[PDB]
């Protein structure tokens, strides 16, 4: 009912620096005398955690580095300095009237030194062959930034059918990303070809990291 | 110690109502408001309605009025929400929150409801040992493949939870009405295979607790 918009939608801030988050309102929530604007921190898989209520007053247990301000419709939350465990989507909510509404979302991400992924290729297990399946797994662990492309090659030729990808959220300590790719194939298709290469291009190096295995062993 | 304990995950067919419980402990149940919040996967937060455990007093969001009903039992100190005839746009994470005017102080874990009209399928656990060949050295990675299951979630554990520091758990991605999820653990070469590293996989719907030891191929 009362629209709350957050700017920007996503911000990148280096460790130890200042981050500014805005929350615009369609109606003045500060009515009657005091501001009824709350702030929340939500890490993936976890419920939102209340940081600051009424724009100014912080909740007990929350560090003083989390600071909020504003009145009427324009409200701002700042974190100074930022830490590795600040990776979360931050929300502003309003009380006042009439059905309670949350903000819009603003994802916080940390900029650090560029890291190269440690690539590890895994052949299908012996129990996969008995079931009739064949999944070749490839893990890309601890790298920055998030932008990465994985290309599967079977016997020198690229394969894009049956590729399953999943990206992790930023680490609460390392502030790094991780990705896993799997070739969902059948036993009939697996035994016909020999070489399987996992290839990944990144900003850290022009040469792609190629990890491969042969079925012949 | 104020706590809110919500129920487990839920799989429902379209056109079936469901009750979601929220157990409260550590405070006087009848003296505080309890708000309920909906979260569409990969989206923002939605306020559903509040309930006062003292007596029958509720106010709902106009978008949820004819769908959500709130009840509270004083003797068991549990807040319960019923959601009538669930659709595709109802598959979300529902939260219960304790509110002391006018901010949500304490939260539950959140119940993940999925609809979803597919059959519940058993997960298949596959151990991922390093590429064939008697070791490589330095620091080797181990993996665990969970292929073809329904529905969410799957709780992944390594050695009952002792070696849970260098673990990368990947979010599940749906393919052809089936979920797939992987986990990788990176350990030093000195502690493998001298120390036995096991993969603990648990699934609620199929009621399966498959434990698999990763042994060199």
């Amino acid at each position: 009912d009362i629209v709350l918009t957050q700017s920007p939608a996503s911000l990148a801030v280096s460790l130890g620096q200042r981050a500014t988050i805005s929350c615009r309102a369609s109606e003045s929530v500060d009515s009657y005398g005091n501001s009824f604007m709350n702030w929340y921190q939500q890490k993936p898989g976890q419920p939102p955690k209340l940081l600051i209520y009424r724009a100014s007053n912080l909740e007990s247990g929350i560090p003083a580095r989390f600071s909020g301000s504003g009145s009427r419709t324009d409200f701002t939350l700042t974190i100074n300095p930022v830490e590795a465990d600040d990776v979360a989507t931050y929300y502003c909510q309003q009380s006042n009237e009439d059905p309670f509404t949350f903000g819009s979302g603003t994802k916080l991400e940390i900029k650090r030194a560029d890291a190269a992924p440690t690539v590890s290729i895994f052949p299908p297990s012996s129990k996969l062959g008995t079931s009739g399946g064949a999944s070749v797994v490839c893990f890309l662990n601890n790298f920055y930034p998030k932008d990465i492309n994985v290309k599967w090659k079977i016997d020198g030729s690229e394969r894009q059918n049956g590729v399953l990808n999943s990206w992790t959220d930023q680490d609460s300590k390392d502030s790094t990303y991780s990705m896993s790719s799997t070739l969902t194939l059948t036993k009939d298709e697996y035994e016909r070809h020999n070489s399987y290469t996992c290839e990944a291009t990144h900003k850290t190096s022009t040469s792609p990291i190629v990890k491969s295995f042969n079925r012949n062993e | 110690q104020v706590q809110l304990q919500q129920s487990g995950p839920e799989l429902v067919k379209p056109g079936v109502s469901v009750k979601i419980s929220c157990k409260a402990s550590g405070y006087s149940f009848t003296s505080f408001y309890i708000y309920w919040v909906k979260q569409r996967p990969g989206q923002g937060l939605e306020w559903i309605g509040w309930i006062f455990p003292g007596s029958t007093n509720t106010k709902y969001n106009e978008k949820f009025k004819g769908k959500a009903t709130l009840t509270a039992d004083t003797s068991s100190s549990t807040a319960s929400m019923q959601l009538s005839s669930l659709t595709s746009e109802d598959s979300a994470v529902y939260f219960c929150a304790r509110v002391d005017g006018y901010a949500m102080d304490y939260w539950g874990q959140g119940t993940s409801v999925t609809v979803s009209s597919a059959k519940t399928t058993a997960p298949s656990v596959y151990p991922l040992a390093p590429v064939c060949g008697d070791t490589t050295g330095s620091s080797v990675t181990l993996g665990c493949l969970v292929k073809g299951y329904f529905p969410e979630p799957v709780t992944l554990t390594w050695n009952s939870g002792s070696l849970s520091s260098g673990v990368h758990t990947f979010p599940a991605v749906l393919q052809s009405d089936l979920y797939t999820l992987s986990s990788s653990v990176t350990v030093t070469s000195s502690t493998w295979p001298s120390q036995s590293i096991t993969c603990n996989v648990a699934h609620p719907a199929s009621s399966t607790k498959v434990d698999k030891k990763i042994e060199p191929r």
